């Protein structure tokens, strides 16, 4: 169960040359041991491209041995009786080897056979989870997506809470993996209550990831409570450096300590965002998005501020602040201007009946267009 | 201000504190957003049903 | 077979399809701002602190 | 082998022919022949390919021919003559029945049942000409024949519905010769092409044929566009008479495109926005109308940027039209970043591609738009800014120059600012809270009126088919 | 309602067609 | 097709023609006329003399009046009969700028009025101000008078109820739609 997810999570780090060259070569040790032990040989060939014949001779041997054993065993099983349960169990076991070697193709054949045959509802759900897990190993979004739909057909028939925890978290990784964080936060905070490590990245990872998503999604009170008043995160302390950085960030956002906000922002980038396979792609949007949320927050409470004041609080020069503010303003989240010659920062205040007016017409505009498009269509008939 | 317990705005360069005790925005306009909101879902459904005819 | 007359008539008004003519003949830009920010934070800091 | 397939092909045409003949010759049931006639064209063009294409030859031989035989010989002559029993009337299987046309009585001139059959033959030939890709002698001969053939008649409304198709191929064939190949004579016969379209157009009001009239206006406008007579097009459309009543929504999309194009170059972008969006909707979105769509989506973007609106970057990405809209994508960004120099290189680089669609001349105007946009960014970001700072920001030469850009721009209300000379800075003046003002009232009023128009269109359409059904016997 | 009248109308095209076949027998 | 259907005389004649259109300030026809002309002036007369109006359109679209103005004066070395449009085109520049400067501000000193509008004489400046229906008093323009006066005058006319739009009218029009 454990090697299935661990091989891929560890190997990622080595791949990256984003990381320091020194860090990159330490990862190499761990990854290398598990290539040979688990015989990852077809896939390994792929993976050497991206950065002893014995491994592979071993593969041929192991393969042949294992094959030969189980072959005539399954040929004997056919002569013999029970095809529902016992042959299905063996067919699962062929797939287990296939999943060991990194061919997604060959596991999917055998494990389908099990489903075909009439089995326990509990048993059904199980088998479909494993098929979808094979997608994570490579990290493909399209394959994962389609498999997890089926799982929901059987999920309430079995009605187990045991495997629905596994289901919640699988869909979580699919979401994390893509840019959208809204969905992830909702499943991954829940996994704090109940986690199962089975074919799933360890609980400590889930603690860190839950916290990142947390920040991005919930508004003040709610979000704060979810990412702080959680008993679980306090009990777990700061046991690894990465979980520390993110929590430090959370403290500073909430506490409105804006001097330490910026140091904490930089740490989270180096040690949270990049180790993460999922948020590697999304590093760019994430870190930038935080500078905007935090700035908005300070401005909300202030009619006006000075540039010199604002600048000082964060720990950047006055010039730097201005430049970085001029990015945020037309995009619009800050809702602000800078009256430059005076050096004051004004915050436009249309929060009222005017606000509600403007929003409401735009939403009306959206309904108006759809009606036309549909109208015109039917009208031709 | 941020907790919201007197919910006003601090004017820093004029060094005065503006206090507004005005409650949350008008109910009527917000209830319109909810009505228009449903109607979008009504129309999506209406087009699928109508696809057969086209 | 009715709609078909029209589809062919439009294509002809275009001439071929340009669509395939082009390959034969031949804030998404925003850099990670983390790298630049690192430099900014540090220079301001040095002076601020030892002022 | 040959004989078999040719015959089979022949049979199929003959079946179709008799049915549409019956319908027209049994009172005016107009809609039924028309819907049928469009589908038959597709079917015929698709047929020809297999079952051999000498289906035509066979059918000509076996009618009460007038000069179809003479025509057919010209067609065989272009593409090398053969004889294998192709003598006119070598086939008699008509055999004195009114149904396939009584042989004796037609010849005498006591009946003339040849009328619509000759019209139909001309349609089959035209169609076959363009499919094949046979040109030169035939096109000329064909154009020649058909124009006096139509002017012999004094058409019925039903017969006019049929020449509503024939003129599109007439137009298109003339163009193909003109487009291949430089001639003084092409230029000369362009004048004559216009003249005849215009003559037929006057007639089709009186004849009360909405279908024909529409078609002609599509052609004539397209003609003005190619030779670049904008002035001619602008005059022609304003004696507007183009109906949306009987016409295909295929035709509507073409019509509205021409509107949009002529508005584009004289700087009217308000009217051009609406007409363009409509042609997109109107057009059947299919695999082979995809050419039309591509041309149009390149224009729609231009119209928007000129107005000052900024098209999504998302739109070009998720479309299956990505590669063709590669130049476009570069313009959209270039206006956004406000970089003049990059804009200048970009249009030079893409010069050949843009030039074909003739959107190039629009692009040249897009040079102003880059600069103007950069002055909005600065106003929004910084409410009060010394005029010195803008100059550095947009790389502009001196204080006097930026004076002059803002000053022209605020006449148009793009920036919406006022320069304060005395203080030596610029003040944004748009500062919202237009709620308090009478303004939302104005806004909603337009929406209310617009709903009402959609109601009347809805009400109107719905009831009409029931009326016809209810009258007719039905179980 | 626009949609509902058009479903009805499409249906009745088929009924109108079959109607003729029934009358043939009757005659 | 070419056989003698272009000449040096053609090129000169079209330039002069386009300059008349710029002087009437009919940017509507100019752009259309350019489309008709297009293929002939692309590279078969090129841009040599025809270049003079093409350049001229470009700087006034950008709204750098500084560039535009400079081109007309320097046009002295290009005059061959071009002066019949060139003299006029100065005047056209003065009215466009004059319009602009109202919306910006109310007060300009004497010097500044002269500099933007490109008068060479300060007295001629004050003279132009009366003709432009602006009073300059004690070295300051008072754009404030006429502009307000014009709007008040515009307000009396006859077209006028539906164009101005009455709120009363909105209820009356809505009802008769329904009940028809």
């Amino acid at each position: 169960r454990v090697p299935n997810y661990e091989v891929s999570e560890k190997a990622f780090l080595l791949t990256q040359s984003k990381v320091s060259i020194e860090q990159r070569k330490e990862a190499a040790e761990f990854v290398l041991a598990k290539i040979k032990e688990e015989e990852m040989a077809p896939y390994y060939k792929y993976l050497c491209e991206e950065y002893d014949q014995e491994l592979y001779n071993e593969l041929c041997k192991k393969n042949e041995s294992k094959i030969k054993e189980l072959n005539e065993k399954i040929q004997k099983l056919e002569e013999d009786d029970e095809g529902e349960l016992e042959q299905a169990q063996a067919w699962i076991n062929l797939g287990e080897y296939y999943a060991q070697i990194g061919d997604k193709d060959n596991a999917e054949k055998t494990l389908g056979k099990s489903l075909s045959k009439a089995i326990s509802t509990g048993a059904k759900i199980d088998v479909m989870l494993t098929i979808a897990r094979l997608g994570f190993f490579y990290n493909d979004q399209l394959y994962v997506k389609e498999k997890l739909e089926a799982v929901n057909s059987m999920i309430e028939k079995g009605g187990d809470w045991e495997r629905r925890n596994r289901y919640k978290t699988y869909y979580g990784i699919h979401c994390l993996a893509v840019r959208n964080f809204k969905e992830a936060a909702k499943l991954l905070v829940d996994s704090l209550a109940t986690f199962t490590s089975i074919e799933l990245t360890s609980y400590e990872s889930i603690a860190t990831y839950a916290s990142v998503t947390g920040l991005f999604t919930l508004e003040r009170t709610d979000l704060k409570s979810k990412v702080i008043d959680s008993p679980e995160l306090l009990s777990l302390i700061s046991t690894t450096a990465a979980l520390q950085s993110i929590s430090s960030l959370t403290i500073s956002l909430y506490a409105s300590d804006y001097a330490s906000y910026f140091p904490y922002l930089l740490e989270t980038y180096a040690n949270v965002l990049i180790p993460c396979k999922y948020l590697n792609r999304h590093a760019d949007f994430f870190v930038r998005e935080m500078r905007r949320k935090v700035y908005a927050q300070l401005l909300e409470s202030y009619k006006t501020l000075s540039l010199k004041s604002m600048a000082s609080a964060f720990g950047v020069s006055v010039a730097f602040l201005d430049n970085d503010l001029g990015k945020f303003i037309p995009n619009k989240q800050l809702n602000c201007v800078i009256d430059r010659v005076n050096g004051i920062v004004e915050t436009n205040r249309p929060d009222n009946k005017n606000a509600q007016y403007h929003l409401l017409v735009k939403q009306g505009d959206g309904l108006l267009t759809k009606l036309q498009k549909y109208g015109a269509a039917v009208r031709l008939t | 201000i941020l907790d919201k317990i007197f919910y006003g705005v601090l004017d820093q360069g004029n060094g005065w504190l503006y206090v507004y005790e005005t409650p949350n925005q008008d109910a009527t306009y917000d209830s319109a957003l909810e009505l228009v909101g449903q109607l979008n879902k009504v129309v999506d459904q209406l087009f699928e049903k109508a696809s057969v005819l086209y | 077979t009715k709609k078909k007359n029209e589809e062919i008539n439009k294509k002809s008004l275009e001439e071929d399809d340009e669509f395939e003519d082009f390959p034969i003949d031949t804030d998404d830009v925003e850099v990670d701002d983390d790298f630049t920010n690192e430099l900014k934070a540090e220079l301001d800091r040095y002076k601020r602190e030892n002022q | 082998l040959h004989h078999s397939e040719k015959k089979y092909a022949e049979e199929d045409q003959v079946q179709e022919l008799l049915k549409v003949l019956n319908e027209i010759s049994k009172t005016t049931l107009t809609l039924d022949p028309r819907y049928i006639w469009r589908s038959l064209k597709d079917l015929s063009s698709l047929r020809n390919q297999e079952l051999l294409n000498a289906e035509t030859l066979c059918f000509t031989v076996n009618v009460l021919y007038p000069d179809s035989s003479s025509f057919k010989k010209n067609l065989l002559k272009f593409i090398t003559s053969n004889h294998k029993s192709s003598v006119p009337g070598s086939a008699e299987l008509r055999n004195s029945y009114p149904a396939s046309f009584y042989s004796v009585n037609t010849e005498k001139k006591t009946i003339e049942v040849t009328a619509e059959i000759n019209c139909f033959m001309h349609l089959l030939v035209q169609l076959f000409l363009w499919d094949s890709k046979e040109l030169e002698q035939l096109v000329e001969f064909n154009r020649k024949v058909v124009i006096p053939n139509l002017l012999c008649y004094y058409n019925l409304r039903s017969l006019n519905l049929i020449n509503a198709k024939l003129w599109f191929y007439i137009y298109l064939s003339h163009e193909t010769l003109a487009r291949s190949s430089e001639e003084i004579n092409s230029d000369n016969q362009n004048i004559i092409l216009r003249s005849t379209m215009m003559k037929f157009l006057k007639i089709a009001s009186l004849k009360h044929d909405n279908e024909t009239k529409a078609m002609l206006i599509n052609l004539i406008l397209r003609d003005f566009l190619n030779n670049g007579e904008v002035d001619s097009a602008s005059d022609f459309i304003s004696k507007l008479e183009y109906p949306h009543t009987d016409v295909s929504s295929s035709l509507e999309a073409r019509y509205f495109f021409y509107l949009s194009k002529i508005n584009a170059i004289q700087l009217d972008y308000s009217t051009a926005n609406e007409y363009i969006i409509a042609a997109i909707r109107k057009a059947p979105h299919n695999s082979k109308s995809l050419g039309f769509l591509q041309q149009s989506n390149k224009l729609h973007c231009c119209i928007q940027l000129l107005m000052g609106d900024i098209p999504e970057l998302s739109f070009f990405h998720q479309s299956n039209m990505q590669k063709s809209l590669l130049p476009y994508y570069h313009l959209t960004k270039a206006v956004k970043l406000g970089d003049l120099k990059k804009f200048t290189s970009t249009i030079t680089k893409y010069k050949q591609l843009l030039l074909k669609d003739d959107t190039y001349q629009l692009c040249v105007r897009l040079r102003s738009n880059v600069i103007k946009t950069g002055i909005r960014i600065i106003s929004l970001t910084y409410k009060k800014i010394s005029l010195r700072d803008i100059c550095l920001k947009l790389n502009l030469d001196s204080e006097q120059t930026v004076e002059y850009m803002v000053s022209r721009a605020i006449r148009d209300g793009v920036i919406e600012a006022k320069i304060n000379h005395e203080d030596g800075f610029i003040e944004t003046t748009e500062l919202l809270n237009i709620y308090d003002s009478e303004d939302p009232q104005q806004v909603f009023d337009e929406r209310i009126k617009f709903a009402n128009q959609l109601h009347d269109e809805y009400l109107v359409s719905m009831r009409y088919p029931e009326d016809k059904k209810t009258q007719q016997n039905e179980k | 309602e626009l949609m509902v009248i058009y479903i009805s109308n499409l249906v009745r095209s088929i009924i109108a067609f079959d109607d003729l076949i029934e009358n043939k027998i009757q005659n | 097709n070419h056989k003698l259907s272009e000449s040096d005389k053609k090129s000169k004649l079209i330039s002069l023609y386009l300059l008349n259109l710029l002087s009437q300030n009919n940017t509507t026809k100019f752009h259309s006329e350019l489309q008709y002309l297009d293929k002939h002036i692309k590279n078969l007369e090129d841009d040599s003399l025809l270049s003079y109006p093409i350049k001229l359109d470009r700087w006034l679209m950008e709204g750098s009046y500084q560039k535009a103005w400079d081109l007309l004066q320097s046009g002295s070395q290009n005059i061959s009969e071009f002066d019949s449009f060139t003299d006029i085109l100065k005047s056209a520049i003065r009215d466009e700028i004059a319009k602009n400067t109202e919306l910006s501000y109310d007060f300009l000193p004497l010097s500044n009025i002269k500099a933007l509008l490109f008068f060479n004489n300060e007295k001629e400046t004050e003279k132009f101000a009366l003709e432009r229906n602006w009073p300059i008093v004690n070295s300051k323009v008072y754009f404030n008078n006429q502009s307000k006066e014009k709007a008040d005058y515009e307000d009396e006319m006859m077209h006028e109820e539906d164009q101005k739009t009455n709120i009363i009218e909105k209820a009356m029009d809505y009802a008769i739609s329904i009940e028809n």
